[PDB]
């Protein structure tokens, strides 16, 4: 059973956009909590 | 996929709080591999965890 | 339960260990308590180690420790 | 049908052999040999506990699993009265048969004479504390009753369920199983939990652990729900498991097998956590006992073989759904409760992996191989699937 | 006997359970104002008690040196154990394929979200410094400081948050559909919108309903070593410890056993005045209250299995402490507990065995709530009565409850009734598919006889 979005322009900028924020989000809060000091 | 994902992240937060940042001697409990009684528990609860929300939003 | 341990002089000129050889055979059959453990512990082999001997024959329940102990520890 | 007649072939040659190599120990050692012999029992006992467990379980609960194996569950628990009869060796170890027979010593410690009597050599206090309870003629007439009860509810059951096809099975005969059933699940799981405590747990007195016998009955669960499955395998053809079957009871039973890993896995690391944790003389020996001497590798072996191998596996819907990789996995499960229950009773006499004898393995072979034998002659005197049944519907979905 | 009475259509459920919620709220029945009032005022009541006792500290309660845990962990596992019925009945008969999870699993899942809240007040409350709950959790600090991982209330704080997240994802799960039918029936713009974002426009269909079965079926087999794995830990604690009755093997299972047979015995309580009160017979039958009766009877002969093996222990084993143990269950300072265990859990449950007695409505009211008091005398028991009495003589004591610990436990009591009262103002106590599915398949076994 395909999901219900394939096929869709919009899939693979979706999945990009929630990598980059998740990449962002995790540097920011290791540079907080372990570099910042 | 998330469930072992879990699992293995709860028993590598305790190997690595517990056995290598801090070495705490807490009742003479050993420091090694040899301590994997009383590591079960939260490994397994952190597996169910994600493994939960995996189903949930992937079905979502 | 065994938390004091009474013995007459005499028996224990012939032999100091008579106190603690008896009560271990009434409990288990056998002079010497054969205690396992699963845990390991700290060698503790080449370090300082701090213990503290209390001697029964000594005491005479004064209770100055007890006032002392309050006095330095707050 | 001649699948079953060559099944049952097989473990009578599997008897003989094993039964064979057991006599050449015993002139050789009578010690070794009634030493391996309560191994063997142990073992060879959870597929008839276990399959009158599941045939009043399943009564009370009805299911597509429970009609399929009916009539198998009911042959292997009508075993169970040749089985007390097989106990007599063991009675005549720790009874005054001592002295004869060649047994320098009785087979258990509280029925040596100088352990339980004041003034005696070793005159063991905590052992001569249970002496009334621990006695020979106490343990043998509390195993006797066992033995009825269990000899009494499994020939009630196969008796009315062989009178089911005769006539009034609407309601009458299926009510009341279901309710010995109900009153039997509390009786049964009170004898099989003292059988365990009197048999294993008494070899060393000086230790108890109230979840003992519990673990048991999980391991003789997963001992015949394996043992199920293996013979689901030899008899999918038998016309009556042709017209009147589906995965769906397959896929159930590979479900249950699954459950009951998981559940005999937790009882073990429940058992194992509250030891360890709580470090107190008195329990520690059992473990200690089992992790020297290269039992260590043989716990390493059921936490990986025993336990991973089988989860992983049977974490999928093929794999169970398949009768044949569900016979491959019951196969190794056997093989695997095979090691587990040594590793349970082996190191109370031997110390030492390596001082493990050939009669230990020819024990259980031997044994297990009579049950085959029997369980096989039994399921052919009566057709499988009892068609006239009110829960007949649930095959048909 | 049959799980549902004939006469029913896909839209007649749709009605009379939509019907409950979704009401004009000036037409809301008195009955349901006045539970609401009581369950508010015992509200008032925990708060007045969490106030005080955040002000002046855990030192209002009984507890002293020898008993460090009082009425307060007693309470905890009992919450605690209460949630566990409904999890099995949502989760475990979902595997097992039972067919009376259908009209039942709604409300007492809900009893589970509940119950599990008021529980989890308990390990902050009883903190001693309540504000530093968080240094239990993994969390970056520039101390550098971790858990210990070794003990078993770490475990526990584990254990209650992954139970309380994956209950509630399951519940709303379970609603999804629910929410798409009321967001339909609403007949308020404003109404609508607000069920509609929590339907997340589920339009049910094929390729939807087939991932949300895979789905349920996955969540429900999750949840079985869960709720197992929760009670298991809720008992290692008292296990770890060397305390003589503290550590015994069996408690893990008999745990879990207790709290089966403590949460039946609660939904037996709840669910008969909800079957009588709206028109739910149809929906909940004789049926299913004579087989959770059943499942009671068999969770209950567990717990006296366990209690048989802790005396055979007791008598078992030469220790002096396990024989002072059992004399002092039995003619010590605290007997009544240990006689009053022994009468509601073991004399009361024998009744269930007689048909007729489960078949009875108010002889299965009567014996739930001799049931409940016998389960908190049972942790009393274990708890108190242990720690009162120990290895060395010169440090024995009693322990005697004062007000603010029951202030706290009647409070807790309210805040659970306002918490169901709510529930079942707003959402529908039955699930409203999964029954009409159970029509449906109800009439293709008649079509197949
Ligand atoms: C001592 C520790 C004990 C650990 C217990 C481990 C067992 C619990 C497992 C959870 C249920 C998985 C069902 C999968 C599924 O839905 O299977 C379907 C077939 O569908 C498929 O083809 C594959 C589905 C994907 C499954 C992936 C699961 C994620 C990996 C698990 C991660 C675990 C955590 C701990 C890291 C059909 O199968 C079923 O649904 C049958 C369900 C049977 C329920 C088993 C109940 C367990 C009882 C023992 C529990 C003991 C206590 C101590 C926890
Ligand atoms: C409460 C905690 C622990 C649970 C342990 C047991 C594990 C349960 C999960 C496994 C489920 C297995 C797959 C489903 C199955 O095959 O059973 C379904 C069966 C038949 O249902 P139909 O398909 O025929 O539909 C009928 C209605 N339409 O339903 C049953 O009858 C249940 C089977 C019996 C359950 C056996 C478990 C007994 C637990 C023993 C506990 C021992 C404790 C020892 C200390
Ligand atoms: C090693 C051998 C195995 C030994 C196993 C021993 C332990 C077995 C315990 C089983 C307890 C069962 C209690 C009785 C439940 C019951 O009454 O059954 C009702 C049902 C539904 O069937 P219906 O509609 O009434 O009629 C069927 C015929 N048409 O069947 C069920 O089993 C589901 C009910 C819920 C199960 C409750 C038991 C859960 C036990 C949990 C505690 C486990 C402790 C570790
Ligand atoms: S100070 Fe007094 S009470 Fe304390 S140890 Fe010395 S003699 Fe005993």
């Amino acid at each position: 059973m395909q999901p219900e979005w394939s096929g869709d322009p919009e899939v693979k900028p979706v999945f990009l956009a929630v990598t980059l924020t998740g990449m962002v989000a995790f540097l920011l809060m290791v540079w907080l909590f372990a570099f910042y000091w | 996929l998330f469930g072992l994902i879990g699992a293995a992240s709860g028993f590598i937060l305790q190997y690595i709080g517990n056995l290598v940042d801090y070495p705490l001697n807490v009742g003479g409990r050993p420091l090694d591999i040899t301590n994997w009684p009383a590591m079960i528990p939260i490994t397994f609860e952190s597996g169910i965890l994600l493994a939960s929300f995996a189903a949930a939003i992937g079905m979502i | 339960r065994d938390i004091y341990r009474v013995g007459e002089f005499k028996k224990f000129k012939e032999d100091p260990k008579y106190i603690a050889k008896e009560v271990y055979q009434e409990e288990y059959g056998r002079e010497t308590p054969n205690y396992q453990s699963l845990q390991p512990g700290d060698d503790y082999t080449g370090r300082n180690a701090w213990g503290m001997t209390i001697n029964l024959n000594a005491c005479i329940g004064c209770n100055a420790c007890v006032v002392a102990c309050q006095a330095e520890n707050n | 049908i001649p699948q079953l007649g060559q099944v049952q072939m097989l473990g009578l040659a599997a008897a003989v052999i094993g039964i064979g190599v057991l006599a050449a120990g015993y002139f050789l050692s009578p010690t070794s040999f009634f030493e391996s012999y309560i191994y063997g029992y142990y073992v060879a006992m959870t597929i008839p506990l276990g399959c009158l467990g599941f045939l009043m379980v399943q009564h009370l609960t009805g299911g597509a699993w429970g009609v399929t194996v009916r009539r198998m569950l009911e042959a292997g628990a009508a075993t169970l009265p040749i089985m007390g009869l097989l106990f007599i060796p063991i009675a005549l170890g720790y009874f005054d048969t001592y002295k004869a027979l060649g047994l320098e010593h009785p087979l258990y410690e509280w029925a040596n004479p100088e352990v339980v009597t004041p003034g005696g050599a070793e005159f063991d206090p905590i052992i001569a504390h249970k002496v009334p309870w621990l006695s020979p003629l106490w343990v043998t007439a509390r195993i006797a009753i066992f033995f009825i009860i269990w000899s009494a509810l499994a020939l009630t059951l196969r008796a009315w369920s062989r009178q089911q096809d005769a006539g009034g099975d609407a309601k009458k005969l299926a009510t009341r199983m279901r309710r010995l059933s109900g009153i039997g699940v509390a009786l049964f799981v009170i004898t099989v939990t003292f059988f365990s405590f009197d048999v294993a747990m008494s070899l060393d007195p000086h230790w108890f652990s109230t979840i003992y016998g519990a673990h048991y009955m999980a391991n003789a669960g997963l001992m015949t729900l394996a043992f199920l499955a293996l013979m689901m395998s030899r008899v999918r053809d038998a016309a009556l498991f042709r017209e009147y079957v589906s995965v769906k009871p397959i896929h159930d039973i590979g479900k249950l097998i699954f459950a009951f890993t998981v559940l005999w896995t937790y009882m073990s690391y429940g058992q194992l956590v509250i030891i360890w944790s709580g470090d107190v003389a008195e329990f520690t020996p059992w473990y200690v006992h089992r992790t020297q001497h290269g039992w260590v590798f043989v716990a390493l072996a059921l936490m990986l073989f025993a336990f991973a191998l089988p989860f992983f596996v049977l974490l999928f819907r093929g794999t169970k759904r398949n009768l044949n990789t569900l016979a491959t996995i019951a196969g190794w499960i056997v093989v695997m409760r095979f090691v587990d229950m040594a590793w349970i009773i082996l190191p109370e006499f031997r110390e030492h992996l390596w001082d493990i004898a050939i009669t230990d393995v020819a024990a259980p072979i031997g044994l297990i191989g009579l049950v085959i034998a029997l369980f096989a002659a039994n399921v052919q005197q009566a057709p499988l699937l009892p068609l006239r049944d009110p829960n007949m519907e649930q095959l048909q979905n | 006997e049959a799980y549902l009475l004939p006469g029913e259509t896909y839209t007649s459920i749709s009605a009379k359970i939509g019907d409950v919620p979704l009401t004009p709220p000036l037409k809301t029945p008195k009955g349901w104002l006045a539970g609401f009032s009581v369950a508010f005022f015992m509200l008032m009541i925990f708060f007045v008690s969490v106030t005080w006792l955040f002000i002046r500290g855990v030192g209002i309660w009984g507890i002293n040196i020898p008993v460090g845990w009082g009425m307060d962990i007693i309470n905890f596992v009992w919450w605690i154990g209460i949630g566990h019925a409904g999890t099995l009945i949502s989760a475990i008969l979902l595997l097992l394929n039972q067919g009376w999870r259908n009209s039942i699993n709604r409300f007492a899942e809900a009893m589970t979200l509940f119950a599990v809240a008021c529980a989890g007040l308990y390990p902050i409350l009883h903190l001693g410094r309540p504000w530093l709950f968080y240094w239990l959790i993994p969390y970056p600090n520039t101390h550098g400081m971790w858990p210990q991982f070794r003990s078993a209330l770490a475990w526990d704080v584990f254990a209650i948050s992954t139970y309380a997240t994956v209950s509630l994802v399951f519940w709303l799960v379970g609603l999804i559909p629910d929410f798409a039918t009321l967001r339909d029936r609403a007949k308020n713009i404003w109404v609508k919108r607000l069920y509609g974002i929590a339907a997340l426009g589920w339009r049910g269909s094929a390729r939807h309903w087939h991932r949300y079965e895979m789905a349920s079926i996955l969540l429900a087999g999750l949840s079985t070593p869960l709720v197992v794995s929760v009670h298991s830990i809720i008992s290692l604690d008292f296990a770890i410890s060397q305390v003589p009755g503290w550590q015994v093997t069996v408690f893990p299972p008999y745990f879990v056993a207790g709290a089966v047979f403590a949460g039946f015995a609660m939904v037996l309580l709840l669910m008969i005045p909800v079957r009588t009160f709206y028109g739910f017979e149809n929906y909940i039958t004789l049926h299913h209250l004579d087989v959770m009766a059943k499942v009671m009877l068999t969770t209950g002969m567990i717990v006296v299995y366990g209690y048989f093996m802790e005396v055979f222990a007791s008598l078992y084993s030469g220790n002096e402490f396990e024989e002072y143990l059992l004399y002092n269950r039995l003619f010590g300072p605290s007997s009544w507990a240990y006689w009053g265990l022994l009468f509601c859990n073991a004399v009361a449950i024998q009744p269930l065995w007689f048909k007729k007695v489960r078949q009875n409505i108010p002889a299965l009211l009567i014996i739930s709530l001799i049931v409940s008091v016998g389960m908190w005398l049972e942790r009393y028991v274990i708890i108190v009565i242990s720690l009162e009495r120990d290895f060395l003589p010169s440090s024995w004591d009693i322990y005697i409850p004062t007000i603010w610990d029951w202030s706290l436990y009647i409070g807790t009591f309210g805040l659970f009734f306002t918490l169901l009262f709510l529930f079942i103002r707003v959402l529908p106590m039955i699930n409203i598919f999964e029954m009409r599915l159970f029509l449906y398949q109800e009439t293709e076994k008649a079509k197949q006889r």
